[PDB]
């Protein structure tokens, strides 16, 4: 799926 | 400081009448709304009637058609002629200013431009 | 460690974000640290809370210093790439206190914009309404609002291993089928984050902009009426008077538009008659004989227009991409290429975000002139 890193 | 001076209390008999005085000393400026709270004894404080510099006024269901509050926008003070007095207006009545500043931010975390008075004991006996 | 595909291991990654991302975060953290200590201590050591406003002024500060613990610990991750190595409870801590000062920082101000609506319209009917117990209940309740809105930031953000890139990211992974986080986690963000308080905010501040409005205009009727009185009294010919007491007939039914004002009215419009026929010594006494220093800032609405500005201007770059977030999620849109401009502009947001929010506990101080006073002393 899509990897939402940001804090 | 905005400080209040308040006059008038006493102890008088069911039905009579009186006139609490309050005038705003240490103001460089007019005061922008002024009124009356009364703490009765083991209840919480209630606002009775308020006056703002233009003429209107605001009065409690309790005290309506009773009570007459009053100002004198020259002097900085509010009356309160208070008429056909009951035992349940047996309380002490605290005077209330807003006062604000030279150009007003209306923000002060200070005081929030709301300053109080001392307090004078009315007391109605039957 | 749980190990996923990312579908666009290159969304995102570009140097002039892992060089500049880290730089700004670093100006936040001084920045921040600076200020919002600052206005702790003149607030709680100088002031000694006496009013309902500096409690939530003394609590926006201690929800800002609180997220700036964590700032760090984003500075290395961008600058290292966008790699995680504090572990998952560390970033579980530092992914909520990012989602808990935003519910916080936003509630606070709504509350503070309801506190300056209720003591600028309405002083004296709620005045025993608005105590310091109602401020702290409001404050606990916000941090626990906060933290329920920040629950999902403890419980599904997790460490990664992107099979991709063999890097070691913090994320929540917006898995294809089966994924037990929730679909809208970013729309909450943007409602109860941004679109509910904003329009609380607005709305508060928009009835002191009204009425602030009905009592400077009404001032200056009155001044406009006293200042033609002084025309008439000086006034030499007929035109002089007739413009002065046309400028006060129009003066007082505005304000009457804010009640003996009609008796005003039909005498002015009785000293019309005069002046129009050549009377000008009728008509000086008439204005005679029918007809004072309160604060006023003309600049308030300045301020007022700053306020709301500041809030939206602030956060609607952070909830655009937040809700374009949503979007890819949902899978109204799959296509890599705008999730590369998403995940680069989101660091960005934040920067815009978070460095303005740091830096609200000192704006709204400078407001009030004893807190500009205390604060001022400290630097000299
Ligand atoms: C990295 C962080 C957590 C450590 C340092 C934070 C605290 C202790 C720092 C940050 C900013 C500092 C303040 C900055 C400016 C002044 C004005 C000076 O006239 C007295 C000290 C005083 C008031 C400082 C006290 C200490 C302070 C509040
Ligand atoms: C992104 C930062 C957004 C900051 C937006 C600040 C807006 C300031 C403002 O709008 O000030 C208006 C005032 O009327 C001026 O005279
Ligand atoms: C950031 C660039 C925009 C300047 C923000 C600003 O403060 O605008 C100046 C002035 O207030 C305009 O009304
Ligand atoms: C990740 O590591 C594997 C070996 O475990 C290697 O085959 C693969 O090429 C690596 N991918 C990179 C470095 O992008």
């Amino acid at each position: 799926g899509r990897v939402y890193y940001h804090p | 400081q905005v400080q209040l001076q308040e006059s008038g209390g006493g102890l008088v008999a069911a039905g009579g009448s009186l006139r609490l005085s309050c005038a705003a000393s240490g103001n460089i400026f007019d005061v922008d709304i002024m009124g009356w709270y009364r703490q009765a004894p083991g209840k919480e404080r209630e606002l009775v009637a308020s006056i703002t510099d233009g003429g209107s006024t605001n009065y409690a269901d309790s005290v309506k058609g009773r009570f007459t509050i009053s100002r004198d926008n020259a002097k900085n003070t509010v009356y309160l002629a208070m008429a056909s007095l009951k035992p349940e207006d047996t309380a002490v009545y605290y005077c209330a200013a807003v006062a604000y500043p030279d150009i007003p931010t209306y923000f002060d975390y200070d005081s929030d431009n709301f300053y109080w008075g001392q307090g004078t004991q009315v007391t109605v006996s039957s | 460690i749980k190990r996923i595909q990312d579908d666009c291991p290159k969304a995102g990654r570009h140097n002039y974000i892992f060089v500049m991302i880290p730089t700004l975060y670093s100006i936040i953290f001084v920045v921040g640290i600076f200020g919002n200590s600052l206005v702790v201590i003149v607030i709680y050591f100088y002031m000694k809370l006496k009013t309902v406003a500096s409690v939530f002024l003394l609590n926006l500060a201690l929800a800002d210093l609180c997220f700036l613990l964590t700032l760090p610990l984003w500075a290395v991750y961008t600058a290292m790439e966008y790699r995680w190595p504090f572990g998952n409870y560390l970033c579980k801590i530092a992914s909520a206190s990012v989602s808990f000062n935003l519910y916080a920082s936003v509630f606070l101000l709504t509350c503070l914009s309801i506190d300056r609506y209720l003591a600028i319209v309405h002083p004296m009917k709620s005045r025993l309404r608005r105590t310091m117990l109602v401020a702290k209940v409001t404050c606990i309740i916000i941090w626990l609002l906060a933290g329920l809105a920040s629950l999902p930031a403890i419980i599904h953000r997790n460490v990664f291993f992107i099979e991709n890139t063999n890097i070691t990211v913090c994320a929540f992974h917006y898995e294809s089928q089966n994924s037990t986080l929730p679909i809208g986690l970013g729309l909450t963000k943007n409602i109860l984050g941004f679109l509910f308080p904003f329009l609380i905010i607005l709305t508060s501040y928009t009835l002191i902009w009204k009425a602030l409005k009905k009592a400077y205009d009404l001032e200056d009727n009155w001044e406009t009426l006293n200042d033609n009185l002084k025309v008439i009294e000086k006034a030499d010919n007929a035109a002089q008077v007739k413009d002065a007491l046309t400028k006060m007939r129009a003066a007082a039914l505005d304000a009457q538009k804010a009640h003996g004002f009609d008796i005003l009215v039909g005498q002015i419009d009785d000293a019309l008659k005069l002046a129009n026929e050549g009377k000008v010594k009728e008509a000086q006494a008439a204005a005679e004989q029918l007809k004072k220093n309160k604060p006023r800032n003309d600049d308030i609405f300045k301020i007022i227009m700053a306020i709301v500005l500041f809030f939206f201007f602030s956060w609607i770059p952070h909830q655009i991409f937040t809700f374009l977030d949503v979007l890819i999620q949902l899978g109204i849109i799959r296509d890599c290429r705008i999730a590369d401009i998403v995940d680069t502009a989101m660091p960005i947001t934040i920067c815009i975000a978070y460095f303005n929010n740091c830096l609200n506990p000192l704006f709204y101080g400078f407001l009030g002139k004893k807190f500009k006073r205390y604060f001022l002393q400290l630097l000299k």
